[PDB]
């Protein structure tokens, strides 16, 4: 029952929206980002892209918005990377689901013929170990200790994000001169709306028709905008909105932190040497490790600490 | 908590005005002198006078329920203990209320 | 039990009247003025399919 | 920016308090976006502090546990105990070995 959870996104289409770091400088990217959520454990983040997964223009694809025309590719031709490279794993809607290393930013890219699309963020991406012993990367063998992780299927769960009317997105490759006067030239089966300044204030919608005005002579003067009734966007900040109470419904979210089991390293066994009302600790630890101490009287006088070298405590 | 953000409202050659909605601590502020440029070209004609309406409000995160922490009074507790008692060689379990 | 709205038409919301492979835009605003409904995710999944 | 930033009052409350230091920013020239400026997650603040449990930390050796929130085991204290026993169970001398 898959495509009863794809069916909502299709209601909704990828946008552009403003990255600050793209290839060479500050652009506007079809692969912008709006958030990096890290909290689960074992390494898996979950991203809100500009983009959209799991849907055509097919299983393992990125559907994307290249100045109106909505293309797409395969997944396996995305990456992205903290400080080392992270592994796409699934993806559903708006959102994308990664095993990621800890880092300071994430950067996601694709590769065109010619042109290489990237959108660096500042956003932290840390990783949570599970349980008293503070390992990098999750282990091979040792025990199982419950977690929290995102979630790999897309099932709907009680939480939503809030979809809106997409506004009017300004173009300016539909406006053109003619041999004296301004000719503006909207697509096939979309309406424009044309806001010029060079009578008193004019101001039209058109629909279908190569439409010139007179005494408009520089296309500087008119600004030919875009509309589209149907197709839902985020309600995101990089976007401007409509007019008019703006609400068109919501979506349910992919990927929630549910509940897990999650394999945690064992500790060397300590080398513990009795005497007379005393009890010495020989320490090996292979990676840092809390010891936790207390006593069993009316006064615990508890300790706690990270170890992380070959120590000895009495 | 998760900081949403309306789209901003912009006008061009007028003046927006703040519409509150009380939501969780929902700051709201109108923005005078703004050229904003969309992806094909620039979004106003006007140098000056355009109006950029910004609103943020706070609503909590989508991972609320399996990863929230509960704030608890407790006073006044109750013993209860599961003995297990032989008087004369007949034998039960039961928790007793102590 | 939860009706719906479009008009003044309180349909079930199990049974919506449109689908969003018939109409582009008419599905969004009935799902846009049913936003504060309980049944919201009855509506939503009865009003993709037909 | 510390613990109990948001308060719901329940996980499904729909009516949570907020005072997250939220102050609204002026756009940069030319761009479309909301800036915002606020104190971080005191959720996360207090993770990252967070004294350790009472589970570790308990006096007389409590076992501290979760669903119904309880201590097991500590040992502190006495029972004292009443047996209101029958005269039936007293068996006389020469029914038992001497």
């Amino acid at each position: 029952s898959t495509e009863e959870l794809f069916n909502e996104y299709k209601l909704t289409r990828p946008y552009m929206a403003r990255c600050i770091r793209c290839a060479v400088g500050s652009c506007h990217s079809p692969i912008a980002i709006e958030a990096v959520k890290s909290d689960g454990h074992d390494g898996y983040v979950r991203l809100q892209t500009s983009s959209q997964y799991g849907l055509d223009s097919k299983g393992r694809t990125m559907r994307y918005d290249m100045h109106g025309t909505i293309k797409e590719i395969p997944l396996h031709q995305v990456s992205l990377y903290t400080s080392r490279p992270c592994h796409i794993v699934d993806g559903h809607g708006y959102f994308l689901l990664a095993r990621c290393p800890a880092g300071d930013s994430i950067t996601m890219e694709f590769k065109k013929d010619s042109v290489r699309h990237s959108c660096s963020v500042p956003y932290e991406v840390k990783f949570n170990p599970v349980g008293r012993e503070l390992y990098t990367h999750p282990p091979e063998h040792g025990v199982e200790q419950a977690c929290q992780v995102y979630a790999h299927d897309a099932q709907n769960r009680g939480a939503y994000v809030e979809m809106h009317l997409p506004g009017s997105e300004v173009d300016s490759s539909l406006v053109s001169l003619s041999g004296s006067s301004v000719t503006v030239t909207p697509p096939d089966g979309t309406s424009a709306l044309v806001e010029c300044e060079c009578g008193g204030t004019k101001i039209s919608e058109t629909i279908n028709k190569t439409k010139q005005f007179s005494q408009c002579t520089k296309k500087e003067q008119c600004r030919a905008y875009r509309l589209q009734n149907d197709k839902w966007v985020y309600n995101s900040d990089k976007l401007p909105k409509a007019a008019g109470a703006t609400l068109k419904g919501k979506l349910h979210v992919p990927f929630l932190l549910a509940d897990g089991k999650c394999t945690v390293p064992l500790a060397p066994e300590p080398m513990i040497t009795f005497g007379f009302r005393s009890v010495s600790l020989k320490l090996h630890p292979k990676n840092p490790t809390y010891l936790i101490t207390r006593q069993l009287a009316d006064e615990p006088h508890y300790t706690h600490e990270l170890i992380s070298e070959p120590a000895v405590r009495n | 908590y998760k900081t949403g953000m309306d789209s901003p409202a912009i006008k061009c050659c007028g003046s927006q005005e703040c519409t509150p909605t009380y939501r969780p601590d929902e700051q709201c502020k109108v923005f005078t002198g703004v050229y904003p440029f969309m992806w094909g070209g620039a979004y106003c004609f006007c140098d000056t006078e355009n109006t950029q309406v910004s609103k943020a409000y706070v609503m909590k995160s989508d991972d609320c329920l399996a990863d929230h922490a509960e704030a608890y009074k407790a006073h006044t507790a109750s013993v209860q203990a599961f003995l297990n008692i032989t008087v004369g060689e007949h034998s039960i379990v039961t928790t007793v209320y102590v | 039990t939860t009706m719906c709205l479009l008009a003044n038409v309180t349909f079930p919301c199990a049974q919506p009247p449109i689908c969003y492979d018939r109409k582009p835009a008419e599905t969004l605003a009935m799902l846009s003025v049913n936003v504060d409904n309980p049944g919201y995710d009855e509506l939503l999944e009865a009003a993709v399919k037909c | 920016g510390a613990f109990g930033d948001i308060q719901s009052r329940t996980v499904s409350s729909s009516d949570l308090y907020a005072n997250t230091n939220l102050v609204l920013q002026r756009p940069k020239a030319g761009a479309i976006h909301v800036p915002y400026t606020q104190a971080p997650s005191g959720f996360e603040q207090w993770k990252k502090d967070k004294a350790p449990s009472l589970k570790f930390t308990a006096p007389f050796g409590c076992e501290i546990y979760t669903n119904p929130i309880r201590a097991e085991n500590c040992a502190v204290g006495s029972i004292p105990l009443a047996f209101d026993i029958p005269d039936a169970l007293f068996t006389r001398v020469s029914e038992t070995p001497t």
